[PDB]
RNA sequence: UUCGCCAGAGUACUACUCGCAACUGCCUAAAACUCAAAGGACUUGGCGGUGCUUCACAUCCACCUAGAGGAGCCUGUUCUAUAAUCGAUAAACCCCGAUAGACCUUACCAACCCUUGCCAAUUCAGCCUAUAUACCGCCAUCUUCAGCAAACCCUAAAAAGGAACAAUAGUAAGCACAAUCAUAGCACAUAAAAACGUUAGGUCAAGGUGUAGCUUAUGGGUUGGAAAGAAAUGGGCUACA
């Protein structure tokens, strides 16, 4: 009956049955666990159940300067070598069945905002270690092909940013979840964007941007107002670099839409500066807290006119109803004005 | 092209005349951009997608010492380097395009992979061409025997001068001590 | 890989001299067939596929040609076509190009001044000289190469041969030609044979549907065969087996003119007969001139039968007849 | 399929080697035959350098054969040409002066002859027109025109005899008979040369 | 679909040997047999005996070398001696090496009334062929 | 700058009101109740008894040859009938597992016997018990179709697609095809090979097997029987001369 028997790895293929006719559309998965254990892990070649002690396998060749003969343990120190080998087992097992744990994101069972880890090295030898990923969009699309029916591609749309001002994002996707975000990971590094940042904390002047169907509105905000947006654009300033912030988002909420026009809004931003250039005139900044004391930030490099600007007694501004009840305060929402948790 | 309005000096009967004031204002600044690169010891690659004069532009080439792309440009060349050219390369510094326009009449390949890859483009742009993306422009014709010998023997001139000099700078470099 | 190939070539210098030791040959004349034969003793693998056999040979012919060095250590580039994708096909189609233009060049210059000195030397029809296919450009160029850039490469080399040609462009549009060889399929006539005291005397060899024949032919004799010691009218009662026999000397008119032994194994009636015949045609080569040899090949008679019997395949039943298909 | 597509047809006519210098037209063809370096497939058993035998002759004899016995067809020829001779002969010899010059002995000019009476003009096609088929009359070519005439013959043979009758005497019966135009395989291609003169209106839906 | 001694292709990362990335319409062509004797022969007999002595030791090798076979053994057999060349990764010291083929080339002889010769051919790895 | 409308879908160009030369009518126009969707555009497959070009080489017709379906016999199925296996059972089953059944084979049944019962030992052996809709090992099929596919890159976003040779974003290891090899000289031909996947296709009964079940029995031995054809059908042999 010795002639009946097979290997090892034949017998777990059968056993798992990974290959199964059944698991290739998709009827599988209803018990969704498939665990092969090597039983040659702390099989030492030497011992048997007999207990035998060979000088070749087991005990050293030689000892006190003469040969060991062949040997045999005690029933009880084969039953203490027992013991162990068995208690070896059940460590084994308290290490299987513990799960390493994953923080989560945004909820516990959704890989939108976890983090991904550093991006890998570029081919010239670029480290990016500063750098730091969050997972914005996971989803598994279909595709309709002949043979085999549905196709599943993990797609995820992943944002990175170091907290300098600088940030990107891109999306990947493939056949396996690592794979999608390897790729994901190593194409957004490509296309980087730079936020200016006014002051460091806060961008330099409220942005009202109509992407395809999603409108953003977000105004810049005090020291004490800390990041008050949406949970994606939340986690994207937060690896920009922008600590007080408020948004608000109306119209589609589609992932890929919002994170390219926040993109788009937060990189058409106009700098004192550059508003100074164009316009030749001083830049000052008036603080509530500062009373009436003319701050200035930013100096108009070059030629100051001396002409000053047409004073608007009415001034023809593109005003919303959402910031004018705001104003008057006829926000009477229970949405508006709850306790929230920190940054 | 609508974008060739301020780079034109009027009509001619149809025919569209360009202005030679900002033609060689431009041009100044455009051979000076080229000829530094050559200079700092930077790798200048000549694109042109026309079946007319590629032969001058790779003898032009050859003779200035620098790399020349006048055939079918292909997909990855300057995005996927790393996989079309070799292991690990060293992308062009500098892209001139004599004819910024190919054989369909489209804008090339290389002026949006220049962008890309933030490589600077200098290019002599026809009056139906897009100056939006090239980093030097200079508004000229590229039609025209005359035109594109004089652009080639500027070119050619431009590049000799700074490797020359860059060899005496070196000579008085070693004299220095 | 620079470095590895120079080591494989001292490993199989090495080799080579203790081969020679081995088989007791002068290291000297030491050489590569008697590489080959020394490795076929030595290590007898029996295997369809030559390829799979044990080889010992140069580097340089074990090993694809590899690619040198592209750039130097400062990144420049050393070719100037170098960002074209093929550095080394676009460097030969520029090559080409610029001397197809100093050949219109000097042509003008020729034809301006009314002096036509040069030949036509295109036609190479005696020579047999035929172009380089993708292989053979393929090898030269180390590169991979396309179907329409050969193409290309091929119509400028046809422009260029079509213009009046000088000392230097001849010469270099010459290493992109293959010579063939002779496609003459005239066959070997055996010369007449005189054996004890007779003479007009010849052998012929013939096979056809796993029957051999073996003709002896004497072209000083009566018109008679026998065929294993019996008459052939004996040996073959069928009268299309003796109008096959007479087919090769109805057609020489050598009918009454050659007295003739047949001895023929295996087959069947007609197999025999047909097998004779090709030896039969085969054998009387000598005692005819060479123009009525062509004749007879075009009609058939010099030209073997492969026409064998197929062998039955699995699931059918005469190797084309399959089982009755029932769809239902 | 054991030959390649290189390999071309032999020819066995002596005649066409034999004077070579007569004419340069075709004198400018067997030189490239052989010089082009083309291969020529083996002469076929059935076929040889015999002036008593033909084609005719042969592809009625293949027509004949049953399975693979080909010797039997072959002996089934001999005493088909055999019995027309002798039939002819006693023919011959019961006539008065004027007869004789007129009666055929040749029993392979009378086959011939047999074979081109036998000959149809038109034939008939099954066309789908409108979920039917209808019979459209056709032209044929000279082969499909020949091998009808040959088959006809032969299955009319075949079948149309006792049992104590033998193939070559019947044979030689219908092959007189269709020599002066009186055999049922006659009345056969008159049917439908019949059957496509009805039909003739219907020759519209040929498209070819 | 032919899977007989077949190993299926992977997405491109498996590492296959030589003796498997071939399948067995090349057996004589493009590699050899894993057993030489001359019980297969035309006019020879006792195909079988040898046959069942063949599976043992493949068997009986492949557990007394455990995880440090490389390829599949080599059986020999010339002249009343049977040779075994095995391919064997360098996991087991020598010491234990030398203890095994000793036990072997005794035990493998008495227990088949025939001289066994075993040579061993130490690799670092498995030898990789096709892609990897 | 204005006017007229739009508050999920079905109910519903509906019922009930008003008005109208309209009396099976027109305009305005709900509710009860049912659902968590109803909808617009698009990407890729698949299909098309849509249309247009190139084809079929034993292949559709035009056409050639020899047969099946008619008779007897052999044999395999579906049915009845018994105490009396099983599986296959559209192309891809039906002289198929089986290159093979008087006891054995034989896993089926009826009578009887043994229960640490092949092995060195094992609160152990052993099961042809169920699941082929868990498998491995082995195959059928599209299929002599050429596509599958790792690493990349591009698209005014990306479901997915990636080509113009006088070339407009494509490089691509590899598996296929091709090539090579065998039928002992070439060519042709044959053989062989044919990837990723489709049919939850066939095989727990070649063999091992995850899971669920038997242990004085669904286990292990002896003897005897496993008919028969009311009837239907597939494939062959013999002929009808
Ligand atoms: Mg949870
Ligand atoms: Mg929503
Ligand atoms: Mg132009
Ligand atoms: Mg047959
Ligand atoms: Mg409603
Ligand atoms: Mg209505
Ligand atoms: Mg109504
Ligand atoms: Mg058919
Ligand atoms: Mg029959
Ligand atoms: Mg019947
Ligand atoms: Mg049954
Ligand atoms: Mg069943
Ligand atoms: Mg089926
Ligand atoms: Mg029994
Ligand atoms: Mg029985
Ligand atoms: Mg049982
Ligand atoms: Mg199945
Ligand atoms: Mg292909
Ligand atoms: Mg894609
Ligand atoms: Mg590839
Ligand atoms: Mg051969
Ligand atoms: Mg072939
Ligand atoms: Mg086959
Ligand atoms: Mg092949
Ligand atoms: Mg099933
Ligand atoms: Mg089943
Ligand atoms: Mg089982
Ligand atoms: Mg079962
Ligand atoms: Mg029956
Ligand atoms: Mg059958």
């Amino acid at each position: 009956s010795f002639f009946t028997k097979l290997t090892a790895d034949e017998l777990w293929k059968g056993a798992l049955a990974e290959s199964g006719a059944g698991a290739r559309k998709g009827r599988g998965k209803r018990t969704k666990k498939k665990r092969r254990k090597d039983l040659n892990r702390g099989q030492i070649i030497g011992e048997g159940r007999h207990g035998f002690l060979w000088p070749g396998l087991n005990i050293p060749l030689m000892r006190n300067g003469a040969v060991q003969t062949i040997a045999q343990r005690s029933k009880e120190d084969q039953e203490k070598v027992e013991a162990d080998m068995v208690q070896q087992r059940e460590e084994w097992d308290r290490r299987r069945k513990m799960k390493v744990k994953r923080e989560r994101g945004w909820s516990g069972n959704t890989w939108g905002g976890v983090s991904l880890g550093p991006p890998d090295p570029g081919p010239n030898g670029e480290t990016y270690d500063d750098f730091d990923t969050r997972i914005l969009e996971v989803r598994n699309v279909f595709n309709m092909t002949a043979k085999e029916g549905r196709k599943r591609s993990v797609r995820v749309l992943v944002a990175v940013g170091n907290g300098k001002g600088a940030a990107g994002f891109a999306i990947g996707k493939a056949t396996e979840r690592a794979d999608a975000f390897r790729k994901a990971k190593n194409r957004a590094v490509h296309y980087l964007h730079y936020i200016e940042r006014y002051e460091d904390h806060t961008i330099y002047h409220d942005i009202s941007l109509k992407f395809k169907r999603t409108h953003i509105k977000m105004k810049k905000q005090p020291r004490g107002y800390g990041l008050h947006c949406h949970r994606a654009i939340m986690t994207i300033c937060r690896l920009i670099g922008i600590k007080d912030l408020y948004a608000k988002v109306s119209g589609s909420v589609n992932m890929l839409n919002l994170t390219r026009g926040l993109f788009l809004g937060l990189s058409r931003q106009e700098t004192h500066q550059q508003l100074a250039d164009k316009k030749s005139l001083h830049v000052v900044e008036f603080r509530e807290e500062c009373g009436p004391l003319p701050i200035v930030v930013a100096s108009p490099q070059g030629a100051l006119r001396k002409d000053p600007e047409p004073e608007d007694e009415v001034p023809d501004i593109t005003l919303d109803w959402e910031d004018v009840k705001a104003a008057q305060g006829m926000k009477r929402s229970v949405w508006s004005g709850l306790k929230r948790a920190a940054t | 092209h609508r974008f060739m309005e301020p780079y034109l000096f009027g009509s001619r009967l149809g025919q569209d005349i360009i202005d030679l004031e900002q033609t060689a204002a431009h041009l100044q600044l455009a051979l000076n951009f080229t000829a530094h690169v050559a200079y700092r010891e930077g790798i200048i690659l000549f694109v042109s997608r026309h079946r007319q004069f590629a032969h001058l532009i790779e003898t032009t080439a050859r003779d200035c010492g620098e790399y020349a792309h006048t055939r079918y440009f292909k997909g990855g060349l300057l995005t996927n380097a790393p996989l079309l050219l070799g292991p690990g390369v060293r992308l062009p510094d500098l892209i001139i395009f004599l004819h910024t326009l190919n054989n369909v009449f489209e804008p090339h390949v290389a002026v949006r992979d220049a962008a890309k890859m933030n490589i600077p483009t200098v290019g002599i742009v026809d009056t139906n061409c897009n100056p939006a993306l090239i980093t030097y422009p200079v508004p000229g014709n590229d039609d025209s025997p005359p035109a594109v010998r004089l652009f080639c023997r500027l070119f050619q001139v431009a590049i000799s001068r700074a490797k020359e000099k860059r060899r005496q700078v070196e000579a008085l470099y070693r004299l220095q001590g | 890989t620079v470095d590895f190939i120079k080591k494989q070539i001292e490993e199989f210098n090495i080799g080579k001299r203790h081969l020679a030791n081995m088989m007791g040959e002068d290291p000297e004349t030491f050489t590569q067939e008697d590489i080959d034969r020394a490795i076929a003793y030595l290590f007898p693998s029996g295997l369809f596929e030559k390829r799979a056999r044990p080889i010992m040979k140069h580097p340089e012919e074990i090993f694809p040609k590899q690619r040198a060095i592209q750039w130097g250590e400062d990144g420049r580039p050393f070719h100037f076509l170098f960002y074209t994708g093929k550095q080394s096909y676009y460097s030969l189609m520029h090559d080409t190009y610029g001397k197809l233009l100093d050949v219109e060049k000097h042509h003008n210059q020729l034809r301006a001044k009314d002096l036509l000195a040069e030949k036509t030397k295109i036609l190479k029809d005696p020579i047999g000289s035929r172009w380089l296919i993708k292989e053979e450009l393929e090898e030269m160029l180390v590169e991979k190469l396309s179907d329409q850039d050969y193409a290309q490469f091929i119509r400028l080399l046809e422009r260029l041969s079509a213009l009046p040609c000088g000392a230097t462009e001849e010469d270099f549009v010459n290493r992109f030609r293959r010579s063939i060889p002779i496609q003459s399929k005239k066959q070997l006539i055996e010369p007449l044979q005189y054996d004890e005291q007779g003479m007009a005397f010849s052998r012929g060899e013939g096979k056809r549907k796993t029957a051999k024949a073996e003709v002896v032919v004497y072209g000083q004799g009566s018109g008679r065969i026998d065929v294993n010691g019996v008459d052939y009218l004996l040996y073959f009662p069928v009268t299309q087996d003796r109008e096959q026999l007479m087919f090769p000397l109805h057609f020489l008119d050598r009918l009454g003119k050659h007295d003739m032994t047949c001895a023929v194994s295996g087959g069947g009636r007609s197999a025999q007969a047909g097998a004779v015949r090709l030896a039969m045609a085969r054998a009387l080569c000598s005692f005819v001139t060479e123009d009525e040899v062509e004749w007879m090949r075009q009609a058939g008679l010099l030209t073997a039968d492969p026409r064998v019997r197929e062998r039955k395949k699995p699931g059918q039943e005469g190797a084309r007849r399959k089982f009755t298909w029932k769809k239902r | 399929s054991r030959y390649g597509p290189e390999y071309k047809d032999p020819q066995i006519d002596k005649e066409y080697y034999r004077k070579p210098l007569a004419e340069q037209t075709e004198e400018e063809k067997y030189e490239r035959d052989f010089k082009k370096t083309q291969l020529i497939k083996a002469a076929p058993a059935t076929k040889t350098s015999s002036v008593f035998e033909d084609p005719v002759i042969s592809k009625f004899t293949n027509m004949m054969m049953k399975g693979g016995n080909k010797v039997l067809a072959r002996s089934l020829m001999t005493q088909t040409l055999e019995a027309v001779k002798r039939k002819q002969f006693a023919k011959y010899h019961a006539a008065s002066a004027e007869e004789q010059a007129t009666i055929e002995r040749n029993p392979y000019t009378i086959f011939h002859q047999a074979l081109k009476n036998c000959e149809p003009v038109i034939g008939l096609v099954p066309i789908l027109k409108g979920g039917h088929f209808y019979q459209v009359p056709v032209p044929l070519a000279d082969r499909r025109r020949r091998f009808l005439a040959m088959k006809w013959m032969i299955a009319e043979c075949r079948e149309k005899k006792h049992r104590r009758v033998l193939m070559p005497e019947k044979l030689s019966q219908e092959l007189l008979e269709a020599f002066h135009n009186q055999g049922p395989v006659i009345k056969r291609k008159h049917d439908m040369h019949k059957m496509a003169e009805a039909n003739r209106a219907l020759a519209h839906y040929r498209w070819w | 679909k032919n899977r007989a001694a077949r190993v299926r292709v992977s997405k491109g990362d498996k590492p296959v040997t030589y003796e498997e990335a071939h399948a067995p319409h090349y057996i004589a062509h493009r590699k050899g047999w894993l057993s030489l004797h001359t019980g297969n022969l035309d006019g020879e007999d006792h195909a079988a005996e040898r046959t069942v002595e063949d599976v043992f030791l493949r068997k009986f090798m492949l557990g007394t070398f455990p995880g440090c076979l490389a390829d599949q053994l080599v059986l020999k057999r010339r002249a009343n001696q049977l040779e075994i060349c095995a391919l064997v990764l360098r996991q087991l010291p020598p010491h234990k090496f030398y203890f095994l083929v000793g036990y072997s080339e005794t035990l493998l002889s008495h227990f088949y009334k025939c001289p066994v010769h075993l040579h061993l051919q130490t690799v670092p790895s498995k030898v990789v062929y096709k892609y990897i």
